[PDB]
DNA sequence: ATTGTACAAATATCTGTACAAT
DNA sequence: TATTGTACAGATATTTGTACAAT
C-alpha cells in the first residue's frame, strides 16, 4: 500500500496510474477532510469482484 | 528476447495451465521476468519482496493482487519456485 | 461507475474524491496506454477487502456458506456464555 | 454478564477447540460479543464490517490479525457462522 | 528489539521514527494496561506481510517448500520463453 | 488499515496503542521527510511472527 | 486528450519542550 | 516511576482552483 497525500498524488497521477497497474498493489490518498481514496488498477477491481462471487 | 527459464515441477503445470485458460496472467508473468533478467532480482515492476523465513534467498513480485512469482536469480539464471497461489 | 479520462481526474481530482467518499459511488479512470484505475472511499475500500478476505480461500467461503445455511435451516448450538 | 448465544455447527467446535488450546482467543470473541450485544453489530471493537456478497446479512470483527467473528443480530439475539478461518 | 514505554515513545516520538528507519530495528513500547505495541518502518512492514502472505496458508507454504526442495535437489523443467 | 500523520499519533499516541490492540488493527504513521512507520498489538506481531517462523 | 509544470494565499503539520497530576 | 491530556509557536508543508504549453 503506497501513501501519499492529495498534493502529490494530483502532481503525479500518471505515474500512480502507472504503477498501481505494473506492481498491482494500491494507493491511498490522504486529505485534510476526511475524504481519502483508494486507487487501485482497474484489472485488480475486476479480479477481486470475480473471487468475491461463491464459485 | 528469448530466455532460459528453470521451474519447479509445480510452477511449470501452473504455467502451463495459465498458457490454456488465462493468457494474460502468461503475459504478465513474462513482463515480470523481463523485468527481472534487466535489472535484477530486487529491481523494477510487480513491487519486489526479498523473502524471509525457510523462503530466505527468494523473492516475490505480484502477477495480480492475488498472485505471486516467487523466484531467485543464480548468476543470471531465473529460477521459478511458483507463480499461483496454492490453496 | 463513473467513467472519466486522466485528464479529467488530474484537473477535478479532490472533486473526485469527494464524490466517491459523500455518493458511495466509484470512478473508473481510463488512459490511453490502457492501464486504468478505479478510485474508491477508503470505508467502501476496508469492506470490500474484509469481504475479499474471507471469500479469497475457497475453504473458507464453503465453510462460511455452509454455516449460514445451518443457521438458515436450524442445526445450530445454543449456549449461554458468560462474558 | 451473560449472554444467549447460537452457533452453526462448524463455529462451535472451533469454539470449543480454542477452549481447550487457546484461552486467548475465547476472551476475544467474548469480548466482542460482549460489544456486539452493548452497541450493536456494527459499533465498537474489532474493526466491525458490514458483508457483502452471498455473506450480506452478516457482519465481521477481528478476533486477531488472521480471524474474524463472523455474525449477524436476528430480533437481538446473536448468531455466529464463523471464529476460525478454515484452510 | 528495543523496549520503551509510552511516555518515552510519546516524548520521541520522532526519534523513534527515526531510528527504525535508518537502523532497520523495532521497537516495543510498553503500556501499564497491557496494550503494547511494536512499531516498524514500513519497509519492514510490507516485506513482513508479503512473507507472511505466502505462509499464512499451509497448503501453499508446503507447495513454496516443496518448490525450492525441487529446485535444490534439481528435479526442474526448462523452459524457453520469448519476452 | 489506519493512516494518520506524526503530529497527529503524537497528540493521540495511547488512543492509538489501545486502538490496535482493540481492533487487532494497524496505523501507518506518515512523515514529512519519508520516515514512515507502521504500529500493530505486541500480541499482533507476535503471532505473525510464530505464523512465518513455522 | 494529454502530462509536466506553474502561481499563491488559507490552512495544517511539524517538533521540541514542558506543565500538572498520577 | 511513568502517565496522559494539554499547550506554545515559528518554520515548513499541504491545499486547491486555475491554466499554459505542447501532444
Amino acid at each position: 500500500m503506497i501513501i501519499k497525500n492529495y498534493s502529490y498524488a494530483r502532481q503525479n497521477l500518471k505515474a500512480l496510474m502507472t504503477k498501481v497497474n505494473d506492481d498491482s498493489d494500491m494507493v491511498t490518498v490522504t486529505s485534510t477532510d476526511d475524504k481519502n481514496v483508494v486507487i487501485m488498477s482497474e484489472s485488480d477491481y475486476n479480479s477481486m469482484m470475480e473471487t468475491l462471487y461463491l464459485q | 528476447a528469448r530466455l532460459n527459464i528453470t521451474f519447479s515441477p509445480q510452477a511449470f503445470e501452473d504455467y502451463k495451465y495459465f498458457q490454456q485458460n488465462d493468457k494474460k496472467m502468461v503475459k504478465k508473468i513474462n513482463e515480470l521476468l523481463k523485468s527481472i533478467d534487466r535489472n535484477g532480482a530486487l529491481e523494477g515492476i510487480g513491487k519486489p519482496e526479498k523473502l524471509k523465513s525457510n523462503l530466505t534467498g527468494y523473492y516475490s513480485r505480484r502477477i495480480n493482487h492475488e498472485h505471486r512469482l516467487v523466484y531467485t536469480v543464480d548468476d543470471n539464471h531465473i529460477k521459478i519456485a511458483s507463480c499461483k497461489y496454492h490453496y | 461507475m463513473i467513467i472519466k479520462n486522466y485528464s479529467y481526474a488530474r484537473q477535478n481530482l479532490k472533486a473526485l474524491m469527494t464524490k466517491v467518499n459523500d455518493d458511495s459511488d466509484m470512478v473508473t479512470v481510463t488512459s490511453t496506454d490502457d492501464k486504468n484505475v478505479v478510485i474508491m472511499s477508503e470505508s467502501d475500500y476496508n469492506s470490500m477487502m474484509e469481504t475479499l478476505y474471507l471469500q479469497q480461500n475457497p475453504n473458507n467461503a464453503e465453510h462460511l456458506a455452509q454455516s449460514i445455511a445451518d443457521l438458515e435451516r436450524g442445526k445450530t448450538i445454543t449456549k449461554d456464555i458468560d462474558v
